[PDB]
Order: C-alpha cells, then structure tokens, then sequence
DNA sequence: TGTCGTCAGGATTCCAGGCAGTTCG
DNA sequence: CGAACTGCCTGGAATCCTGACGACA
C-alpha cells in the first residue's frame, strides 16, 4: 500500500540503522497508521529488537493502509551512511512493492528498493517480572562492555536498592563496574530488591556499537529474567531490546 | 616487397552480363542475434573483478541441450524422452535419454559410455554386435549429443537403440527457380607469404571478367551473381618462428590493402562475402563476427565488399548457406579412424550428422564461450561449407550437398612435414538453384603438380 | 633473472634505444618470451581444466558438468586469462612506446582478443594509439 | 633551464598532486614562462588530465629558459602527503637535472631528487561546441557520486533548460540527483538544448575523490560529446579533465 | 608451499564543542 | 561591567591507510 513518510535528522536514525542491522542482516517493518514498530529476531536466538515510532515523531506522515514491509537494512545502512542531519529523510512507497526514498535539502537523491519478505520468529513481549531498572549512558556501556570483554566473555549483573555494579571475570582478570550517584553515569535507578542475572559480552559489544555516547540507555533485568533494553528516541520513540541469560557467568 | 595495387583490368566488353533482379540476404547475425542483449548482459552480479567465463561455458552447452533437444522434438520418430535422473522411477521399460558425450570406454563385453546431462550422469552400456554400434562408436568421442532406447540397471543404463542429431532424410524439395543462378566457393588464400599462387590468382581474376577458355565457361560465368570466401586470407603470424623468412609480406595493412586491390576487381553486380578467419588480423576465437577497425579501414570502405560473420547462415533465393571453416575434420581423420586428408568429405559426413561445426576441444583453436551455442545447426542446411585441408572432395549425403573449396598456394615445407598434400587451384562451381555441384575449375596446370 | 638481469634488459635495452638514435628495428629478445605467452593463452583458452576445492589431481574434462561429482565443491577453471595479464603490461608499456609496424598486429591481436571475450571508447589515440593515429594517416593519404 | 618558483603553502598543492596522483601515473610537468601545465591521459585510458597553473598562483617566479622536466607522482606525493599548508614551497633547479624542494616553516627541510627523462608527448585538445555547460558545487558531487557508485557502476547525465539531473539505474537499485537553479548545491547553468549522455561513475569516483567543498566545479559535455569537468585553483588556475564516453552498454 | 582476498587497528579531517579579543546594552 | 560577534582550539564522527589471517594447484 502507498504511503508518505518524513523523518528529519537521517543522522539520528543511522545510530539505530547501525545498531539494528548490526545484529541481524534484515528487517521486518511493522507499518501502522499509529506509528511504524520493528521486530527482528537473531538468528541465534538471543535478542529481540523492537523499534516503537508514533506518528507524532514524524512531521509528514500519510498512511493509506497499514501492512507489513521489508526492508534489506544490508543496502539501507548504505542509503543512510551519507545522510546528514540538516536535510530531510523520505520514505514514500507506491502501489508496487518497491521503496522510494526522496532525500531533500542541498541535494535532491530518490532511492528504488525491492520489498521482499522477511522471515522472523513470532515472539511478542510477554508481561515479565522485571525488578532492576538503571539508567546508563552510551560511554558507559562501551567501556563497560570493552573493559568487561578485555577481561573475560561474560557479564554479571547485581543491582542493589541504591547501586548497580557489573561484576566479570573469566580466570584472573576482574571486572567490577560500579554506579552511583554523585558521578554522571547513574542519573535514575529503580531497584526494589537486589537482583542479579548473567549476559554475554559479544552481542553487547554488538548492540552498542550501532549507539552512540550521549545516548541514554533503560536497561531492566530481573532475577534470571531476560533483558529489556528500552530507550525513548525524541522522548517519544522508544527501542526494545530482549537478551537472553546465559548459565554462566 | 610488392602491394598488389596495380592488378587493374577492366572486364572484357565483349563477356554478357545478365542483368536481372538479385535477392540478398543473411539469416545468422551477430549483431542482432548474439550481442545485442544476450553476450554483453550474462550475469552483472558480481565482485569488483568477476569472470563471465563459467556462466557463458555453462549455459554454452545448456543453449546446445535445448536447441537440438528441439530438433530431436521435431522428428516424429523419437519418443519417450526422459532425464538421466528420471531413469530411477522406470524399472524395466524402455525409454528415450539425451545427454553429453564425457567420454568413450570399450571393453570385451560391449561399449561402456559416460552421458551427463543436466539432470544427472550414468554410464550407457550397449553390446558390441548392435546395429547402432557403429553409429555410436565413430562419433564425435569427447563433445557430442546423443540420445538412446533402453532401460537403465544396476547402475549402468542398458541401451538399446542409439539416436544421433543426423538431419531428416525426408525432406521437402526446393521449387525450381525461373532464372538460373551460380556460385564459386573458395577459401585458404594465403596471401602474404612467398609460395602463393599468384599466377594461379591472376589467372583466376582475369578468368572472373569473362576470359573463359571453353565455351561452356560462358553460360555459366554469365550468370553467376555471388562469390563467398571462406577464410585464411594470409599465411598468419605467430605459428612458428620460421615465418618471418617466408612471409613475403610482413605488412599486415598492405595484406589488406593488397587483398582489397585484389578483390577490387569483381564486378558490381557480382555480390561479395567476406568471412572472417583464425590466421588474419581479427577474432581468432571462434564464433568470428566479422574484423577489426583499423586494419579492415579500405574493406570498410568498400560497399562491395560485405564482411560476413563466421559462421553466417545465408538464404539466397530460399537456400540456406552455412558458411564456415571449422577445424572438425582433422579432429574427425584425427581421431576417428578409417579418415583421412584425402577424403576430407567422408570426415565431413559425420559434422553434418551432428548439426555443429567443432565439438572437439583441444584442437590448435581457441573456442569462446558464449552463454547461446550459434554453431548448433537448428534449420535444415542446404549447403555444408569446410575445408582447412586443401583437398576438395564432392560428396552428397540425405539430399545435402557437401563440397570442400581448396587452397590458392603451393606446398610448403610445413604442409610436407606433416605429411598432407595440398590441391590448389581448385574452383568448385556450384549451383544456387539444383543445390548441387554443376561444374569444377581447375588450373592445376599453372600450379605445382601435387 | 627476473629481477637483476630484467632490469639488466630494461637498462641495456634503453641503451641500444639510445645508441640507435630513436630508429628501432624489429627484432626478437622479448618477443622470445611474448611468443610462450601467445601460444600459452590460446592454448589453455580452449582447455578450460576444470579442477575442484576438494580434489586437486582429479582433473575434469573440458566439456562442463554443472559441479564436480565426487566432491560437493565449485569447479574452478584455468583458461590463462588472469595469470598472463601480469606480463603483458611489462613489454606492452615498451612496444607502446614507439611506433613500429609488423609487430602491430601481435600486440594488439592479443588484448582485442581479451576484449571481444570478456565482452571504453576513447575520444582519441593519445595513450600512444597507433591503431587510430595510423589508421587515419592511411586514410587521409587515400 | 635553472629555475626557481616559491609557492606559499604545500597542502592545497598536494591536493592536485593527489588527485593527478589518483587519475594518471606517470606525467611530467611541462614549466613555461606563464606557469605550470601538463596535458597528459592515464595510460590505461580512463581519463584525459589537463593542468593549467599561472605564474600568478606562485609567490616568486623566476625563469631563466622555458623547459619539461619529469616528476614522479608517488614520490611527490609523499612528500606533500605531510606537508602543512602553512610551509613555504621552494622549487628550485639549478645546471644539474636535480629538483630541490626547500621547506620555510617550522623547520626548513631542504630536499633533492632526481629528474627521470619522460617522453611524454605534448600533445593538444581540440574545441568544439559541447552546448551543456554547469556549474555546480563540489561537495553536492561528493555526495552524489559517492552514493550512487555503490547502486550502480553507470550514470547517466541529462540537463534540460534550467533543469539539471542525473540518474543512475541498475538491477534493483534506482538513483537521480535532480538540480535546478533555485536550489543550494548548483550555482549557474547555462544549458542551451536537451542533453542526454551515460558515462562511468568508476572513473568519476576517483576523479572527484581530490575535490574540495567549497571549489566551484564546471563541467562541459554533450550527447556524445565526451566529458569534460574543469575547476580554478586560487580563482586563477584552472584544472580540466576529460574522458571518453561509454560506449558499451 | 607463495600468493591473493579480506578484516581490524591506527591515522586523518570536518564539524561540534569549547575557548580568546573586542564593543554596546 | 559581561555576553554576543568574531575568531580559534580540541574532541568526535567519517574516511583513509596498513598489518595479519585464511584459501588454492
Ligand atoms: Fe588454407
Ligand atoms: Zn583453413
Ligand atoms: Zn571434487
């Protein structure tokens, strides 16, 4: 089904371009008058990624239909790496299924993509137990997650009433990040009872490859629960990650 | 060295021409056949620096399999055509398979073949006494299509009738044309080295403008319309270092030049067909769409001279003329026994049952691939054109005329070291009309006695 | 000596370019080496040996099977396409620079027949084209 | 044959010195009394380089006789590869065939090579009428040319009365960069008729790899008129390039 | 077994971010 | 008097360059 979209600020977007197709080579876009979500699973099953778009994200944004489209992030990453912030970002599909993208401001380049179908386990998001909710920075994950992958290959998680430390090691190397209130690091915390959990370091160091610095992170866990990485995009977009815990630690 | 740009004769006014309506034109061209959105489109999805050579190879035998698959589809005689791979299912009945020929095994017991196909391979074991033991025993050994009667086994597919692309002896005849019409075929000019023919050639020119000898040259000459060259303009560059001290000319532009004041002088109404070879200044690899663009300048200039593909498929008054030159012929005196130079036509009775020009690979000819076989012969050829061995034979085989056009030079020591003997001056006149042999020129007598 | 007595002939060479006062004549010393490299690409072009990932001694015969029977990889063919054009520009830059007949047709035969098979027009003959600057000599002389 | 010519900086040299670098292999500078040129073609035959410098470019110039001398682009190009622009460029040549590169900045690095013997041969361009003449930016060519060499290897150049696009097709993968007079990245056009050609983006990669962003860029060209693309250096020199259209599919 | 294709780490530049010198509210 | 205008220094993102690992006859 045709349908209009505008997204100003491509450079914004690209971070989530980067992030999403960093883990999975293609993408399921869920197109819905109320906004347009993503969920795409990993092939190993081990992270669910669901992006949460309303409508009043985007300033032109005309809906025919909503339907489900396919979109090759493979070539799109590509479409985006060039993109800067000032100009305007269109995403206009017609009546085949092909993808114009109208890319206006200093200079006019449409692009012609073939919509192909995209093959994802359904997994939804059921109602967990979620008990350990902090809030981190994008530095803080990167060295959190490269200082924990110089020193072994999995993470542990213990969030207590007033603290969230990540402790690591593999044999000798022993990683322990601590966070508090009087840095920068920790600006809201929601921990009710201490939890702890157990993650991998890899696809962490993959997720946060696409994200940026300055980009705050909600990371939730609960005990031996799965992970939910959610962040608000313009306060109103919101990202969901789902990890899966590892026995280890 | 000389330039041959002062042959210049005028024809004799006392010759009649005819003057009557002359049709013209080709049916194979490469232009619009093969290049026009086939050969430079094969797969364009690649890395930076891919190869079109395994797709083009591929799909090469591919365009053969459909092609004289086809053929074998038009002749109400085969039937119950199935895949190698689809042998499994039928247990004991007798059925149809047509493949490649990988290679040829003889045993005590019987003939033990590899056909592939596209869908599978398996060994095709047919007894030594059969009647198409011959038939499949004398064919083309390392490339050839073929298709077979019988019921797999064990493992090894038990034939029992044997079918080879051989063209249809029943044929519909040709309605006779209202104004008679001859041809010349001719091929291995040579020119550029010191043994060619050149009085032979002289003679032959002044002998084109009406100068006949005998009275029954005129009504033949007279009507005569087209003349085709097959090939080996020159004696080539690059054999063998021993070329230099023969080659009279080693100007490849005054060899075009020289052969373009040579052919100059063939009357306007006299239609020219230039075929391009594998010793000029061209594609060496065969298919030949035609010359080059810097030395071909003064044959380009010409309007007379038509520079025709290799091979060229020419329908002249309703005939196909496949026009070509080939190297089957050694590979067939070569390889299959019983065959010789001297009887290069019994060695061309076999490509002409195989509807291709050179199955063989390996041969002193390169072979480009292309993703669509051209050298399949799909329509019925009324005229099978050869040669590469100097020696002219006639011989007709299921109503199709077969002929060999011969040389213009002398025996040179590379033709005596390999033992073959050259027969130049030959000039097999030919009819357009009947299809057949009508008469046979030779100035043997001006050349070397062989 | 493909390193000192190369560039032994790429030196001494140039002197006798010099010493000739820029009137070459033709002659054989590369074109000994240019004549293997003839015969060699027209010699494997038609071969086409067909060799698998697995098997490396079990050649497969020049027509094309579709992938190799015994073992489950690509079959990789050798039709001296992409060895020989490391040679090529080595004398080719030479012989393009100067203008000499009878050896014209050799040096160009060869990458026209390397165009025509895996098939830029240019606007003129300036990288030392004798096809077209020759060419047109001939004709405006006609 | 001695001469010596000052140029200040060494940074927006090396960028000529990178982008002949990148488009031909072997040329010698011809040096003449009103400056610097060089009319050269690779030698694989994918661009033609035509380098006009005036005097007026040069801080000091002195010349004693007008004469060619041969500078290898790969050495000359390391040694402006570091070279701050805020240096002073020394050219000298004395009686012997030696090439004395003198540094003024913050330290003086007073430099020698040799001199090979080029052969190249001076040879000219004819003029005739292209009646598809723009000027365009050259940042909007960066942008343009680098995103649709990645669709397609082909691009296809069409300028009409105050219109200017150039689209690019392929397999799946569709691309135009449409301009006109009222927009922010082509500043004049002086099109006459209805132009149409189709030229390589694989040779127009690496011919606008050493532009600049802020250089005006004028291209000339026709139907089957080759392609031309000349820019000034310092509002005086002038650098045209031309190339052979494709004439394959 | 040498050599070609490919990936990650380090170096580079423009822009954002941050910091001098001067004048009018 | 102190921040904006103007101009300038530095880190971050995009780009370019180079060393190391895996494959083929
Ligand atoms: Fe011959
Ligand atoms: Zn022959
Ligand atoms: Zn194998």
């Amino acid at each position: 089904m045709p349908f209009e979209v505008v997204f100003d600020g491509a450079k914004e977007f690209a971070d989530l371009i980067a992030t999403a197709s960093n883990l999975i080579d293609e993408a399921a876009f869920k197109f819905t008058e109320e906004g347009i979500s993503m969920r795409a699973m990993d092939p190993s099953r081990v992270v669910l990624i669901d992006l949460n778009l309303p409508e009043s994200i985007f300033s032109k944004y005309e809906v025919e239909e909503p339907e489900t489209i396919g979109i090759n992030m493979d070539q799109f990453k590509k479409i985006l790496k060039r993109g800067k912030a000032k100009d305007t970002l269109i995403l206009r599909k017609g009546d085949e299924n092909f993808l114009e993208i109208t890319f206006e401001g200093t200079a006019k380049r449409t692009f012609r993509l073939p919509l192909i179908d995209v093959e994802e386990l359904e997994l939804e998001l059921p109602e967990l137990p979620f008990t350990a909710k902090v809030v981190l920075l994008g530095e803080v994950l990167k060295e959190g997650i490269k200082d924990a992958s110089l020193v072994s290959d999995a993470i542990k998680f213990i969030a207590k009433e007033n603290e969230f430390t990540m402790k690591a090691e593999g044999e000798t190397n022993e990683v322990e990040i601590r966070l508090t209130l009087e840095d920068e690091g920790l600006l809201d915390l929601e921990v009710e009872e201490e939890t702890k959990s157990a993650y991998g370091i890899r696809y962490l160091s993959d997720m946060v490859k696409g994200i940026g610095k300055a980009d705050e992170v909600i990371l939730r866990f609960g005990n031996e629960m799965p992970l939910q990485m959610e962040y608000m995009i313009r306060d109103e977009g919101r990202l969901t990650f789902l990890l899966a815990p590892r026995v280890e630690e | 060295y000389s330039t041959y740009s002062d042959l210049v004769i005028a024809p004799k006014e006392g010759f009649h021409y005819r003057a009557k309506e002359i049709p013209d034109e080709w049916e194979l061209a490469f232009d619009v056949k093969n290049v026009k959105f086939e050969v430079p489109k094969v797969k364009n999805a690649q890395s930076k620096e891919g190869e079109v050579i395994i797709q083009a190879y591929s799909s090469y035998f591919k365009s053969r399999l459909k092609k004289m698959r086809r053929i074998f589809r038009e002749n109400p005689e085969i039937g119950t055509i199935v895949d190698i791979a689809k042998l499994s299912y039928v247990r004991e009945d007798d059925v149809t398979i047509i493949g490649l020929v990988n290679e040829k095994r003889e045993t005590r017991k019987g003939y033990l073949f590899e056909i592939e196909d596209a869908t599978g391979r398996i060994k095709v074991f047919i007894g030594s006494d059969k009647e198409g033991a011959n038939e499949a025993y004398s064919t083309i050994m390392p490339d050839s299509v073929v298709a077979f009667r019988g019921t797999p086994g064990k493992g090894i597919f038990f034939a029992n009738r044997v079918f080879l692309p051989d063209v249809p002896k029943f044929k519909r005849s040709k309605p006779p044309l209202e104004e008679k019409v001859y041809a010349i075929l001719l091929s291995d000019i040579h020119v550029g080295s010191n043994k060619f023919c050149e009085e032979a050639f002289i003679k032959f020119l002044e002998w084109l403008n009406g100068e006949v000898n005998s009275r029954t040259e005129e009504e033949l000459v007279s009507r005569i319309k087209y003349i085709i060259i097959g090939g080996d303009v020159v004696d080539g560059v690059g054999i063998y270092p021993g070329q230099y001290n023969e080659l009279a000319i080693p100007d490849i532009f005054d060899q075009y030049e020289a052969l373009a004041n040579l052919l100059k002088q063939v009357p306007d109404h006299i239609t020219m067909f230039i075929g391009p070879g594998n010793h000029d200044a061209a594609r060496t690899a065969l298919p030949q769409p035609g010359f080059y663009e810097e030395y071909a300048k003064p044959l380009y200039k010409l309007k007379n001279a038509v520079i025709i593909s290799n091979p060229a498929v020419i329908r002249l008054h309703g005939r196909d003329f496949l026009v070509a030159h080939g190297r089957g012929i050694e590979d067939v005196v070569d390889f299959v026994p019983n065959r010789s130079h001297h009887r290069p036509a019994e060695a061309m009775v076999e490509l002409l049952k195989l509807r291709h020009i050179a199955p063989t690979f390996g041969n002193k000819v390169p072979i480009a691939p292309d993703p669509e076989d051209t050298l399949v012969i799909e329509s019925v050829p009324d005229l099978f054109q050869a040669g590469h061995v100097h020696v002219m034979q006639y011989k007709t085989y299921n109503g199709v005329f077969v002929i060999n056009t011969g040389t213009w030079q002398a025996q040179t020591e590379f033709q005596k070291m390999v033992n073959i003997i050259p027969t130049p001056a030959r000039v097999p006149i030919i009819d357009v009309e009947t299809a057949r042999l009508r008469a046979v020129v030779r100035f043997d007598q001006f050349c070397e006695g062989v | 000596g493909d390193m000192e007595e190369k560039v032994a002939r790429q030196l001494a060479l140039a002197e006798r370019i010099r010493a000739v006062d820029e009137h070459h004549v033709a002659e054989t010393i590369i074109n000994s080496h240019l004549v293997p490299d003839l015969r060699g690409n027209l010699r494997s072009f038609t071969r086409q040996e067909f060799r698998c990932v697995k098997c490396n001694t079990k050649y497969r015969r020049p027509p094309l099977t579709g992938k190799c029977p015994k073992c489950g990889g690509k079959i990789v063919l050798t039709v001296s396409k992409g060895a020989i054009e490391k040679y090529l520009p080595t004398a080719k830059m030479l012989v393009t620079k100067y203008r000499v007949k009878d050896y014209t047709r050799q040096r160009i035969c060869i990458t026209e027949k390397d165009i025509k098979t895996l098939f830029q027009r240019t606007l003129m003959g300036f990288s030392a084209d004798i096809c077209e600057k020759m060419v047109k000599e001939r004709t405006g002389h006609s």
